[PDB]
């Protein structure tokens, strides 16, 4: 299901023109929050004891 | 004689005798207990009743239980067979190694030596600790105190002394743990087994242990000191030999005495202490003495409740000691270990005619410089160091170097510091402090002197600090 | 009730910590200077 | 500058000494109250123990 | 339908046997203390029972009457009542059947959920283990707080003390310790599983309910017992709850397992004991506490031992909680318990409000075990951290040269590193990673207000990308050279990428 391509960040920050850093930092932060959320959620929904 | 429990209140048991009463301080044995419960008579209440303090838990006692009168005070086994063992207040062994097979039993209550038996000779006992040897030197046959609150180094210092003096001491030794953590008792047992003073195979043990730890009811804590003292007294007299006697703490004896006084019907004294505090402590500390027949070197750890040196218990204990080393928390916070306070420690032999004029002058110079430093610290709190007379900065620098140089690494505090223990001969300590005062080191930085042995080690540490600068 | 020497650092209030720091910073500086001089002397005395 | 600085240091030290004096007065009052309270507390403890036998 | 059936199932099995029992008449009942007359063979601190099914303990054996303390309410006992001796010293149920159950000081289920299936009973007043059974403290007790696991470590068999003022975060430390043990209890090896016991003394029932629901949310009642003697429970119950809980933990340590007990507070057991002693007419002492107020605690905290391998190898850690008044550690009960326990953890309100939470005062907090009972990685890193904070605390009161400026910078970075949230204990390897990053000059570039952001993001990144490295550190239990090189490259990459 999930296999996310790895990233280099110091490399990533080399490719933002000064006029575009204001969106690059926001994208970084949004990635951070979403990754923390994904880590928060469990690998599976827990089972149910129907019987 | 046979009597009969008639009341049980806490640790105090009232026993009624139909035949003749037993004298005060006698030991009585309760009949019907799986273990051995021994009560000690403390009062005659009239109407044939006697009040007693139980040397064990009074749980499961029934009004009416028969009691036997041994006819003598608590008699403990004494002799060379107690060495390497452990004991209760009542002398039964608690090392799970079998009965103590002696021919002599000694009662734990005895009169103190009379005035015509006192030795009046003093000679320094070199312990290998810089602060102790310099400012408050000990003495063979003298009673030493180690005051200080909780967490300042009393137990570590006493263990260090056992490591140094006891290991290389020909005579015997005794350790009476009074009302201290049982963890520490086990740790000491195993450390002694490892070192070799306690030999479980041969009959070459050099230490006899007595334990009355803080899980015991007050009756047992108030008497384990007397049990250890009895073992030491026998080794002093019959063996006719030098003895050491370590106690930790001798404040739990007083405190345990205070936990039953209110139930024995006595009005309390100054601060919830028994009215008989000074007399009860004197009748014990007066048997720990170097008579002309033997010689006991007594080291005592004395808890000071809440660092208050004016509390009645330590305040009274002060008068029974030749040397004192008042460990201080304000110095242990600084990291100077042992935290012995150089200005609040004293010794009787600290006179120019007993130690020498060089030793005495060095000690007094150190104390004076430290007191001047204390006086200056008030000014530095307002001016600042930058505004002191160029002579004062010299005093402050010397004082800080001397403050650090009194710190020393013990062989038993390897776990905490990670350093290696150093033993500093007395001449080296005198030389080090005389040089530090004379100014022969006013260029090395302060930290070079922190936790080192002789002064040359401080020079080497400074050299290393400079090289990796 | 009186006052005694070395009481400002016995209370341990604000003045006590302030004085302790005013002392420690100064003597760290002087220790650094003395260590530099010690290194210089070491190097200059090898030969 | 040095003249003005010395004048200002004299004034500042005088004011600091005055403030320390006011604080000493207040703390002496508090100390006396606390000393009396401690005497009373210890004495009442002794009395209660004596009467509770 | 079946509701009444199961109702009958209870009657079907009853207690037919009526025996000839010794008795006594209540001469005088008032304030919770009865003075029975009779009971000529009643033992000391034995359990007796009243005509209404209410229990009590025969504490005073005077020649003319027996002073009994009632384990419950007192309005139902009249004069001329009947007290029957049960012929058994006070004892409580013990066993794994109690895990996950809230029970009162006497081992009665308090949350409904049926009865306790305990097959064994243990006497509350049992002597502590001797000198020979014990063995020096070896394993580490993982608390989950960085500042406790790093600077004031706790072993298994140690007796730490959490001492502070009201509302500084003591129960929070206790709950974090309880919750952290979930990772070990879920695993397979039984040498790490630690069963937790929480004795709640004098706390209002609402607080204990909040605590129990908090443990349930973290799924931590699988292995927790809660012995609640709340404020409305007669003093003879708040006096005895610590001993009941300590017996429930003595069972575990005597059966080769490991237990953790948390008395909370002991300063309220002291008050309950004082009330009992004053209502039995025993003379008061200092601050009105009885003379036997040190004994009360020393006999209780001396049962937290670390048995050697001949006696099972089990252990029982204790974390008593004391409450000082305006930081007056010099008070009576605080000093007693400080001189009883091994370590201490000083929480200070000045640190709580200055932003340092947990408020642990690392300057004064101590732990005798220290070196021992610490994992090798933590031992390696926390040592340098301890030295750095020790140096920082000296020059801190102000705020020039490069060396001391960087010293203050490092000290502050480490300080903001040690902060933490609530009920989020960390695995030891994660703590090692964070402390290593902080102490190896890496964070010295960052601002000190952003260190929390780093800590959090770094944890989230490592827990997923580099789970293998954390597993390596945990399994091998040290920062090997290859592990150190990895840690180095991960931190160097992450710092720039943030």
């Amino acid at each position: 299901k999930l296999a996310l391509k790895t990233i280099d960040w110091v490399a990533f920050g080399e490719i933002i023109p000064r006029n575009q850093k204001a969106v690059a930092n926001s994208l970084k932060s949004w990635n951070e929050t979403l990754t923390s959320r994904l880590a928060t959620l469990p690998e599976k929904p827990p089972a149910i004891d129907w019987a | 004689t046979t009597g009969r429990i008639v009341a049980v209140i806490g640790a105090v048991v009232d026993v009624q005798f139909d035949e003749g009463l037993p004298p005060i301080l006698n030991a009585l044995e309760v009949q019907g207990r799986e273990t051995r419960l021994v009560l000690e008579v403390a009062q005659h209440l009239g109407e044939s009743t006697v009040r007693t303090i139980a040397m064990d838990g009074t749980e499961g006692l029934v009004r009416g239980q028969k009691v036997l009168d041994s006819g003598a005070p608590i008699r403990i086994p004494v002799g060379p067979e107690t060495l390497g063992r452990i004991m209760n207040v009542i002398g039964e062994p608690i090392d799970e190694r079998g009965p103590i097979k002696t021919k002599q039993f000694a009662a734990i209550h005895a009169e103190a030596p009379e005035f015509v038996e006192m030795s009046v000779e003093q000679e320094i006992l070199v312990t290998g600790i810089k602060v102790v040897d310099l400012l408050a030197p000990y003495a063979k046959g003298g009673k030493i105190g180690l005051f200080g609150g909780a967490g300042v180094g009393k137990t570590v210092l006493i263990m260090e002394l056992i490591n140094n003096v006891a290991k290389a001491h020909g005579g015997y030794s005794v350790f009476a743990g009074v009302g201290e953590r049982t963890r520490e008792g086990n740790d000491l047992y195993h450390e002694m087994i490892e070192s070799g003073v306690i030999n479980l195979k041969d009959a070459t043990s050099k230490v006899a242990l007595v334990y009355g730890q803080m899980n015991e009811p007050p009756g047992a804590r108030a008497r384990v000191a007397l049990t250890g003292l009895t073992v030491a007294e026998y080794f002093r007299d019959q063996e006719g030999q030098d003895v050491l006697l370590f106690i930790d703490n001798i404040f739990r004896f007083t405190q345990a005495g205070s936990e039953v006084s209110a139930l024995l019907g006595r009005i309390p004294s100054a601060v919830g202490y028994q009215p008989t505090l000074a007399t009860d402590m004197g009748t014990m500390q007066e048997r720990i003495t170097t008579t002309k027949k033997g010689s006991i070197t007594s080291v005592q750890a004395i808890y000071v409740p809440a660092d208050d040196l004016t509390d009645p218990a330590p305040a009274t204990t002060f008068a029974h000691l030749d040397a004192t080393t008042v460990l201080s928390r304000a110095i242990a916070e600084l990291g100077i270990y042992p935290a012995v306070d150089p200005l609040d420690s004293t010794s009787r032999i600290m006179d120019p005619n007993i130690v020498g004029s060089e030793h005495y002058d060095v000690a007094r110079g150190v104390q004076k410089i430290l007191q001047d430093y204390k006086s200056l610290q008030d000014i530095i709190a307002i001016l600042g160091m930058d505004e002191l007379s160029e002579e004062d900065k010299l005093t402050v620098s010397r004082a800080r170097k001397i403050q650090r140089f009194l710190s020393q690494p013990f062989q038993v505090a390897e776990v905490f510091t990670g350093h290696l223990g150093k033993l500093v001969p007395l001449k080296e300590t005198i030389k080090g402090f005389q040089q530090i005062l004379a100014g022969e080191y006013d260029h090395l930085p302060e930290q070079a002197f922190y936790m080192v042995g002789p002064i040359e080690e401080a020079v080497a540490k400074a050299d290393k600090l400079a090289e990796e600068h | 009730v009186r006052s005694s020497a070395g009481a400002v650092r016995d209370a341990g209030g604000a003045f006590g910590k302030r004085e302790q720091a005013e002392e420690e910073r100064y003597f760290r500086a002087r220790a650094k200077e003395q260590l530099a001089a010690l290194k210089k002397h070491h190097e200059n005395e090898i030969s | 500058s040095t003249t003005s600085e010395q004048s200002a240091r004299m004034t500042a030290m005088d004011n600091a000494s005055k403030n320390a004096s006011e604080m000493i007065d207040k703390l002496t009052l508090t100390f006396n109250r606390t000393r009396q309270a401690v005497i009373t507390k210890e004495l009442i403890e002794i009395i209660s123990g004596a009467a509770a036998l | 339908a079946e509701v009444s059936s199961i109702l009958e199932e209870r009657i079907l099995g009853a207690d037919t046997s009526v025996d000839l029992e010794e008795t006594g008449r209540v001469l005088s009942i008032g304030d919770g203390i009865a003075r029975v007359h009779g009971l000529r063979n009643v033992q000391a601190e034995e359990m007796v029972e009243f005509s209404s099914g209410l229990k009590g303990m025969s504490l005073n054996l005077e020649p003319d009457n027996v002073g009994v303390v009632v384990f419950g309410n007192d309005k139902l006992i009249k004069e001329g009542d009947i007290v029957k001796r049960t012929g058994a010293i006070v004892d409580v149920p013990v066993g794994e059947e109690l895990l996950g159950r809230v029970v009162d000081a006497l081992g009665n289920a308090i949350d409904g959920k049926g009865p306790i299936g305990s097959k064994a009973r243990r006497r509350v007043g049992l002597k502590a283990p001797g000198i020979i059974p014990r063995i020096s403290v070896r394993e580490p007790m993982q608390t989950g707080i960085k500042a406790v696991d790093s600077l004031v470590p706790i072993g298994r068999g140690q007796r730490e003390l959490i001492i502070g003022d009201r509302q500084t975060g003591k129960t929070s430390i206790a709950i974090d310790t309880i919750i952290n043990q979930k990772r070990f209890n879920d695993g397979t090896d039984e040498k790490k599983k630690l069963y937790c016991i929480y004795v709640a003394i004098g706390q209002k029932r609402s607080t204990v309910a909040q605590l129990v629901k908090r443990l349930t949310d973290a799924d931590a009642m699988k292995y927790t017992i809660v012995v609640s003697a709340t404020a409305s429970d007669a003093a003879p119950l708040q006096y005895l709850a610590p001993y009941s809980g300590c017996s429930m933990g003595e069972y575990f340590r005597d059966n080769g397992k490991h237990a953790l007990i948390i008395y909370d507070d002991l300063s309220k057991q002291a008050v309950a004991y004082r009330q009992m002693s004053l209502l039995l007419r025993r003379p008061p002492g200092r601050e009105a506490y009885p003379g036997d107020v040190f004994y009360l605690h020393s006999r209780l905290l001396e049962r937290a031992a670390k048995m050697n391998d001949a006696f099972g190898g089990g252990s029982l850690t204790a974390l008593p909680v004391i409450e000082t008044q305006a930081g007056d550690v010099s008070a009576y009960i605080p000093t007693n318990v400080i001189s009883i326990t091994d370590g201490q953890i000083f929480l200070e309100t000045e640190l709580f409000y200055k932003g340092i939470r947990p408020a642990i005062n690392v300057g004064l907090s101590v732990s005798r075990v220290g070196s021992a009972a610490q994992t090798r990685a933590m031992k390696q890193v926390a040592g340098t951290m301890k030295l750095e904070l020790a140096q920082y605390r000296e020059v801190a009161a102000f705020a020039l040269d490069a060396a001391t400026q960087q010293l203050l910078s490092r000290g502050v970075r480490l300080t903001e590193l040690l902060k933490q949230g609530q009920y989020s204990p960390m695995a030891i390897e994660e703590q090692v990673a964070v402390i290593y990053a902080g102490v190896r000059g890496y964070l010295d570039k960052l601002e000190p207000s952003k260190i929390t952001k780093f800590e959090n993001a770094f944890l989230s990144h490592v827990i997923s990308q580099h789970q293998a490295l954390l597993g390596k550190i945990r399994t091998d239990g040290k920062i090997s050279e290859e592990s150190d090189a990895k840690l180095k490259e991960i931190v160097t990459n992450f710092l720039a990428g943030f």
